């Protein structure tokens, strides 16, 4: 359950890292959601306990900024269009807002997830 | 309190079509479901008046359905009308699941919607099948002669099924009894299946093109959306004309204008063209129990597609990988279906049996795949991009 | 397979009844079914088309009751039981030529006359193919060899068809004065023939055109008015003032 | 009618190739046959050029007969 | 709208009024031809009617015909029987009917032919009163057609029949 | 007059919006009826029964 | 009134279970004020021209199927002839 | 099945006056009485009383 | 009642293949819609009953 | 029974008929008869 | 929660069979719905089958019901059943009202 994304692992050897760094720029390109204005953080699915609690642990400044730049995305898919070729979203500007709230989160639950298993060798 | 809210049915019918948050950004792929709701009422509707003139048995099937075709009035267009439709309903189904499967609408929290769905349209073409073996012409003999014949492939009771369904030892009278009296019957279980669709969904709400959460835009369905299905439903409406009025006999073989002979075995045993390509994958294996294992898991395969998708992303809008390979699907399919028609010949064989691969492969092997290496790149580029 | 057990492929045709707007030519339907009666009604059986199926389309009243007055039907019991004949009338089908199967089969070899009330439908091919079927007797190319009661037409799957040649110069007089020559007889009959299989084409062809008029003027419309009702959606402007703590 | 003008296709100079092939086979199988053979024989060349003969004469004739 | 108000609203509501008008002149041809398939067919009004050539049928005698499956007698009736008949008194009858008014033509009497009390073949020419006898239950029926004696309740049934020439059509 | 006495007259009450609807179908429905049996009338030119009735009827 | 139901994620109006909104301007106008079919040819056409250059090659390559067929479809035609025997 | 003595039902009209013999197959069902009815009809026939 | 006399509320005249010219002694429906029946027949008008 | 629907003012006599599909009680009363008999109990649940 | 109160299916199910507050002294002529449902689902379970042999033309019926009575395996408990039932219906209707 959940993406198994394996970045971690290709991280360890620099070679590949170096060598995927091209085809990793070419591909967020070609993803294509930058057109609208959005971060990659507003695209995780928000259905389970987990990014519901996420979500409330969020600084008001970057809960409003999440709640505009979703309603402008869908204001712009409402009539075809996508934001000029100076208002997309510059890399700097796209940076993972919600990550480690989640990775928080999912530690607490996995820290319970062990005392009732807990059994007496003897 | 209005009366709309306050009325127990009226409130029913306020709930679900008057008053209802819809994402405000759904595309006009989202509409197939209401032609889908219209196509099944004129389905009912003209098999209701059709069942006034037709004799099931084996000697009076074919001369009842031309004496309604040249004698009754109007019977042209109800028979024109009753053909189309149910041929324009697989037309209307594929599109619905090709939609249901390329934004990822199966993903939770709508996996419930998507299993009753699936479980529709296996029920959807067992009543197909019924309703064309009726007019016992040429190929609906030959065609329910071969198929019905496929329960002996299970282990034990395994002619004693196929008798059992016969009705005797060949297509006879009561075979043709049993499946007139069954084809009245599946039509109503498939509304109130569709009815358990509906109710299911309600509860959640549908997705939008875009893929996120739709809580911060809704409007009313009502004014908006009782519109742009007005314009589906003529266009559907102005397509099912032309073929009743100028082309009846449009997706129908050559070989079913004929009576039943039961001594000269046609050159080509084919079924309609909606189901050809779940013949293709049959005929593929050459073993027999495979066959119609894997003609089964054609269609229940469905039902592992929530727990393949390892994507962190809902949908195939921001997703490369996926808008390629979806694509190359639908040509496969496209392919099997064409193989499938035709003569089982030297080179097809191949063509088959390599596109039932690829067929099986793609929602095995490549989904997974693709969607961890998507995860991996964006993980990846975004991770280095800060230093 | 083969080709040789395949059939070579029919030929092309225009005909009045493809054009989007045209119906039947319906003196081409009479000498069709003059046609039928006179060459085809020994062997084939039309069973399907009645005697009224006729007045208004190639008779009126008057002669297709003259002309269903000279068959004979049988006409149920009376009195004693007893099975009697009875001159015909204006409700009764036209008389098949054989009993039954196994006389037809007995009486031409061992092959059984198709019934021609929807063989046109039946076939690949349409009007065509049983045009070029009835006009493709030609003498065997070299090398092939025909059995005694078998005929060689191309155009029949398996070049061998156990039908002698049907039709041949100057077979019927026709009452307009047409030259009847094979290939002209033959289009009459196969136009004769695709009325019988599909007798109610010029009504359906009649409504299918108003029908797709008013069709097309509803949906403009409707396009019209979804453009018009969605206009306060599409047109928003949506200003996101920040909120300074 | 018809059979005139598919023999005046049949040596009109818009299907000579598949003529001279037709032709060239009646010869070889006639001469297989007067040997003895009977494992060959054209009906596929005769399938061209009557293919190529009625595309020829068919329309030109189906505009007279009325 | 680069204009005044008052005139969007009428092209507006003009083109929903035609959108209107447009569909429910299709959905009446719809419902009316979609319900006309309940009707007779062709083939059940090919069988409604019958006809029979009066001109095979001399003065005293009769013809038996089928029709909707109950056969109809015709008699040319001489002057004598039509006299007779014409003389009996209507309220003496079993069941009182006349014979001016009972036959369109008094030389022709067409009725419907099967016995009134339990549905049998009744004999011509024959019985007391000298007209159909029923021998099934013992009951005559007179020259001009009615019941006089026996088990029959009412009198025999009159076709709606029409005249052209030398035939006659029933139904 | 202008524009304001059209929707005065039809489209100010259901009721009237209504009566207009049906009594704008009622004809339009014989409109389509006159058209189209025009045009399939002279689609047809020569090859009809009624047009073929002197070549074969009289000559009996 | 009924019952305390699960745990869903639409509500009704009101409470729509979105997250708490600040500082956000909507304007619209009547529909019997604006024009309809304004700006349509121009932007359905900058749109239509778009769509086609971006996701077409994610279509256009539908292309190596019409090739197969079309060399399948050639190569048993030419097997079931005289010479695809020899 | 077995053999009916008459073709149809005219011929059994024509041969017994103008009579009907009716089928056996289901006459004790459909009668008011069954058995009772049927015997004491084959069982009852006595000559007439004087009038 | 299925078991021991199944055809123990059907009239005697239920038996019989419909002869078309067999004129019954009384024309009645099944017993559950009798009474209503009963009243269609008081009212000596037609359209009143 | 049937007869009852006579009583219509206007239309009555031609309901009768369109009903029987006929001229009396024949194959095509039967076959409707057959077709809303199957029909109707479905509505009657829907309705319960 | 208990399941039979948050799924919609099962809650549809429990609301109307399980947890229904219901007066506490209706006698014993309240039983009658159960009996009409139940004998519906019966007519209609029985119906079904019964269309499975029978031939709709005046001039063959009769021939198929005799053959449905005396030929099918076990036909004539489906024909009395469907005729019992339907008289056993109109009695509870008539006590229902
Ligand atoms: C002037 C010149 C020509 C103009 C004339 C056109 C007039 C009529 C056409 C109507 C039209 O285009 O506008 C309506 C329509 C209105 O727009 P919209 O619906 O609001 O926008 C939808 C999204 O915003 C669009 O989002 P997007 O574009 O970002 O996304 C790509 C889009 C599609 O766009 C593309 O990538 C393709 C379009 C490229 C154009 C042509 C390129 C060729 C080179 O994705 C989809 O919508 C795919 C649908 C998913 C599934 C449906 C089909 C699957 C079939 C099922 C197969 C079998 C089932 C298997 C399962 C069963 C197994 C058991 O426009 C479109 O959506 C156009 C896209 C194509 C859809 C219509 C295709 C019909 C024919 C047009 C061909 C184009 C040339
Ligand atoms: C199977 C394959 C298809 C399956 C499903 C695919 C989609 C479903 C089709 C639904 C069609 C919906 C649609 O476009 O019509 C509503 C659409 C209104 O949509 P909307 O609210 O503007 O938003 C959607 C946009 O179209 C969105 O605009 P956009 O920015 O995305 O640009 C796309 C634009 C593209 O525009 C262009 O590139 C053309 C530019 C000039 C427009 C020319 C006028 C066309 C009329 O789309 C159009 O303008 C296409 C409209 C033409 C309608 C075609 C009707 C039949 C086609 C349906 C499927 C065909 C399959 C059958 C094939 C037949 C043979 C096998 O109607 C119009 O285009 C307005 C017509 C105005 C009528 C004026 C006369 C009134 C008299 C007073
Ligand atoms: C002495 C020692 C031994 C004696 C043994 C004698 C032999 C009897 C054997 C016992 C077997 C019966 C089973 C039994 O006892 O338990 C059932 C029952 C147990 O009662 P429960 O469950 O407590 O509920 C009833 C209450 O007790 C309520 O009782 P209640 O105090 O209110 O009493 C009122 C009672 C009045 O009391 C009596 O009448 C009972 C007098 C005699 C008792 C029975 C002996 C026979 O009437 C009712 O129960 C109300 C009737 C309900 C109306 C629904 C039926 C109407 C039918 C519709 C006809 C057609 C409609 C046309 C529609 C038009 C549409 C177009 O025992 C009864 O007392 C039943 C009484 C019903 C009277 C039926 C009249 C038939 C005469
Ligand atoms: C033949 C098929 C169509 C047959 C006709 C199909 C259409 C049938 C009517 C449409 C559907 C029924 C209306 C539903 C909405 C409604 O209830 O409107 C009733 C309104 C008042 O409703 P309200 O807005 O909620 O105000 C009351 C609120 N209180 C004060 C109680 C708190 O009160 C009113 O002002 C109007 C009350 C009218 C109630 C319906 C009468 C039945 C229709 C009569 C026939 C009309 C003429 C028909 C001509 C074609
Ligand atoms: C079972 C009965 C069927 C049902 C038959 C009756 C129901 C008709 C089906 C469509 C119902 C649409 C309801 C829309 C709400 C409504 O009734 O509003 C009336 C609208 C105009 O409403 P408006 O836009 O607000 O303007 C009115 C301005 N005032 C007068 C208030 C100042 O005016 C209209 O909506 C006119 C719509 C077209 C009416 C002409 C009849 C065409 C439909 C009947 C024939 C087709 C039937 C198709 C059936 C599938
Ligand atoms: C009630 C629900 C269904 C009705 C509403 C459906 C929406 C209708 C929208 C408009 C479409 C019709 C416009 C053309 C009208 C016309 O011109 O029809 C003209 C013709 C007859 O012409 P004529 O004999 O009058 O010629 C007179 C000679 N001088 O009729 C028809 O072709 C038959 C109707 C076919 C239309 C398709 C309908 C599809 C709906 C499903 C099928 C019906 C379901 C069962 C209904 C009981
Ligand atoms: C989803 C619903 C339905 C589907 C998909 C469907 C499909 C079909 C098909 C494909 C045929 C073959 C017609 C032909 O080949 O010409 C047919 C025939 C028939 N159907 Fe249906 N049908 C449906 C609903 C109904 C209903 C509800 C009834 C009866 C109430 C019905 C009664 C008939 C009858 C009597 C025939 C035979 C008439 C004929 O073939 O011309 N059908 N059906
Ligand atoms: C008679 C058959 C059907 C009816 C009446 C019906 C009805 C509907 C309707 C009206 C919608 C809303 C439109 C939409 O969201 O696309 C819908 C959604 C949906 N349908 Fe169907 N449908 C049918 C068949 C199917 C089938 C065969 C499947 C799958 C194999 C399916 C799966 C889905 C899914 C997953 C959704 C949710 C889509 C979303 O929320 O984005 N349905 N159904
Ligand atoms: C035919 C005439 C019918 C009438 C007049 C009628 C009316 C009623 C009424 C007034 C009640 C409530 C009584 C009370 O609360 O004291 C009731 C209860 C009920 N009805 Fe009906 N109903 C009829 C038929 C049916 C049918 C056909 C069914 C099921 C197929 C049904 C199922 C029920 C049930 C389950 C109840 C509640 C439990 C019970 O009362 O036994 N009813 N009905
Ligand atoms: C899906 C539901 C139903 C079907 C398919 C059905 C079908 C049939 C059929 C085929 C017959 C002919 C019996 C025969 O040939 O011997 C019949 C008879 C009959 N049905 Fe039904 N039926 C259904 C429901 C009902 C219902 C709900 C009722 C009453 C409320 C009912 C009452 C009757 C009666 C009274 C008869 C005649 C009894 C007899 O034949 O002896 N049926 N039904
Ligand atoms: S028919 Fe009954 S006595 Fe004459």
């Amino acid at each position: 359950m959940k993406p198994v994304s394996l970045a971690k692992y290709i991280q360890k050897s620099p070679f590949l890292t170096k060598l995927l760094l091209p085809i990793s720029n070419a591909y967020v390109h070609l993803s294509g959601y930058r057109k609208y204005g959005l971060r990659y953080d507003d695209l995780m699915l928000e259905e389970n306990d987990d990014t519901q609690k996420a979500l409330s642990r969020l600084p008001k400044m970057e809960s409003y900024d999440r709640v505009y730049r979703i309603r402008r995305a869908m204001q712009l898919s409402i009539e075809n269009k996508i934001l000029p070729k100076s208002e997309w979203t510059k890399p700097e500007e796209d940076y993972h807002y919600l990550r480690p709230v989640l990775a928080e989160v999912i530690a607490e639950r996995k820290e319970r997830e062990a005392f009732d298993a807990l059994i007496v060798k003897k | 309190m209005k009366i709309l809210k306050s009325n127990p049915f009226l409130a029913l019918a306020n709930n679900y079509m008057i008053d209802a948050p819809e994402p405000s950004n759904i595309s006009y792929f989202w509409n197939f479901g209401s032609l889908l709701a219209c196509v099944l009422v004129i389905q009912i509707v003209i098999g209701i008046l059709l069942a006034c003139f037709y004799i099931p048995n084996m000697d009076l099937a074919f001369l009842s359905v031309e004496r309604i075709v040249r004698d009754v009035n109007y019977g042209f267009l109800l028979r024109a009308f009753h053909a189309n439709g149910a041929s324009f309903f697989f037309i209307f189904l594929y599109l619905h699941i090709g939609r249901g499967l390329y934004y990822g609408s199966y993903k939770y929290p709508r996996t419930m919607t998507w299993n009753i769905g699936v479980i529709i349209f296996l029920l959807t073409i067992i009543t197909a099948f019924l309703g064309y073996c009726l007019p016992a012409n040429q190929m609906s003999f030959w065609g329910a002669t071969v198929i019905t014949n496929l329960l002996s492939a299970v282990p034990f009771i395994g002619d004693d099924l196929v008798h059992l369904l016969w009705g005797g030892f060949s297509v006879s009278n009561p075979t043709l009894n049993r499946f007139f009296s069954l084809h009245y019957l599946m039509p109503f279980v498939i509304a109130a299946l569709s009815v358990m669709h509906l109710i299911a969904l309600h509860t959640n709400g549908s997705s939008n093109p875009l893929g996120v959460t739709a809580n911060m835009d809704r409007i009313p369905m009502n004014p908006y959306y009782l519109i742009k299905d007005l314009i589906t439903i003529f266009i559907f409406l102005i397509g099912i004309n032309y073929m009743a009025f100028y082309n009846p006999y449009g997706f129908m073989e050559p070989d079913c204008a004929l009576p039943a002979d039961p001594l000269k075995t046609p050159m080509s045993i084919v079924p309609e063209w909606y189901l050809l390509p779940f013949y293709a994958i049959l005929r593929a294996i050459p073993n027999f129990q495979l066959g119609v294992i894997a003609m089964l898991l054609s269609i229940l395969v469905l039902l592992l597609l929530p727990l393949l998708d390892f994507s962190a992303i809902r949908g195939n809008s921001f997703n490369p990988f996926g808008k390629f390979f979806f694509w190359t699907f639908v040509a496969d399919f496209v392919i099997l279906a064409w193989i499938g028609g035709s003569h089982p010949e030297n080179v097809f064989i191949t063509i088959g049996a390599i596109a039932t691969i690829f067929y099986f492969s793609y929602f095995f092997i490549l989904i997974p795949v693709y969607t961890i290496l998507g995860n991996t790149l964006i993980d990846l580029n975004l991770s280095s991009i800060k230093r | 397979g083969t080709p040789k057990e395949e059939g070579l492929h029919f030929i092309q045709h225009d005909w009045p009844q493809s054009k989007v707007l045209s119906g039947f030519d319906h003196a081409s339907l009479r000498r069709g079914f003059q046609v039928y009666r006179e060459v085809c009604s020994a062997c084939h059986s039309l069973n399907l088309i009645a005697w009224r199926h006729l007045v208004g389309v190639t008779h009126t009243a008057d002669e297709a009751k003259q002309m269903a007055s000279e068959v004979e039907y049988e006409d149920g019991p009376d009195d004693e039981g007893n099975m009697f004949k009875r001159p015909g009338k204006l409700s009764d089908f036209l008389p098949p030529p054989y009993p039954n199967v196994e006389a037809a089969r007995a009486s031409n070899n061992g092959a059984a006359p198709p019934d021609l009330s929807c063989v046109v439908r039946g076939r690949h091919g349409g009007q065509d193919y049983i045009y070029s079927l009835l006009t493709g007797y030609t003498e065997p190319p070299a090398g092939v060899e025909v059995p005694d009661g078998m005929n060689f037409n191309p155009f029949f799957p398996g070049t061998q068809i156990a039908m002698a040649r049907p039709l041949f110069d100057d077979a019927v007089e026709f009452e307009d004065g047409t030259p009847a020559t094979t290939a002209q007889a033959a289009k009459d009959v196969v136009n004769f023939l695709h009325w019988a299989s599909e007798p109610e084409l010029d009504i359906r062809k009649k409504m299918g055109f108003q029908v797709i008029t008013v069709l097309t003027i509803l949906t403009a419309l409707s396009m019209w008015y979804k453009r018009f009702k969605w206009t306060p959606i599409k047109n928003r402007k949506i200003f996101y003032q920040r909120p300074i703590k | 009618p018809l059979e005139k003008m598919t023999q005046e296709c049949m040596d009109a100079p818009d299907c000579k190739e598949v003529k001279h092939h037709f032709e060239e086979c009646t010869a070889r199988v006639t001469k297989k046959v007067e040997q003895g053979d009977k494992s060959e024989d054209c009906i596929e060349e005769f399938f061209h050029l009557y293919h190529c003969a009625r595309d020829c004469a068919d329309p030109k004739v189906f505009k007279v007969l009325v | 709208t680069k204009s005044t108000g008052d005139r969007s609203r009428v092209i507006s509501y003009a083109m929903v009024g035609t959108m209107g008008a447009l569909t429910a002149a299709g959905a009446q041809a719809t419902v009316h031809d979609f319900l006309a398939s309940w009707s007779a067919s062709a083939d059940v009004l090919a069988m409604s009617k019958a006809e029979v050539d009066l001109s095979k049928i001399p003065e005293g005698k009769n013809l038996v015909v089928k029709w909707q499956g109950k056969p109809v007698f015709i008699r040319h009736r001489t002057p004598e029987e039509i006299q007779e008949a014409n003389s009996v008194d209507i309220s003496t009858l079993r069941d009182p009917q006349a014979d001016s008014d009972r036959v369109q033509k008094p030389e022709w009497l067409v009725m419907i032919g099967v016995c009134t009390h339990l549905g049998c073949v009744p004999i011509g020419e024959a019985g007391d009163y000298g007209g159909w006898f029923c021998p099934c239950h013992g009951s005559h029926y007179d020259i001009s057609g009615r019941i006089r004696r026996g088990p029959a309740p009412l009198n025999l049934a009159i076709p709606a029949y029409t005249f052209e020439g030398s035939k006659i059509i029933i139904g | 007059m202008a524009s304001s006495t059209i929707y005065n007259i039809f489209f100010r009450r259901n009721s009237s919006f209504y009566a207009t609807i049906f009594v704008s179908a009622f004809f339009a429905k014989i409109g389509f009826d006159v058209f189209t049996d025009s045009v399939w009338k002279r689609a047809n030119a020569g090859l009809t029964w009624d047009e073929v009735k002197p070549r074969f009827l009289n000559k009996d | 009134g009924g019952a305390a139901g699960g745990k869903t994620y639409l509500g009704w109006w009101g409470h729509l279970g979105g997250p708490k909104q600040k500082g956000i301007i909507t304007y619209s106008l009547s529909p019997f004020q604006q024009r309809p079919m304004a700006g349509f040819f121009k932007t359905s056409t900058q749109n239509m021209f778009r769509r086609v250059m971006t996701e077409g090659l994610y279509v256009a390559i539908f292309g190596i199927a019409y090739y197969i067929y079309c060399w399948g479809k050639e190569r048993n035609e030419f097997l079931n002839s005289k010479h695809g025997r020899h």
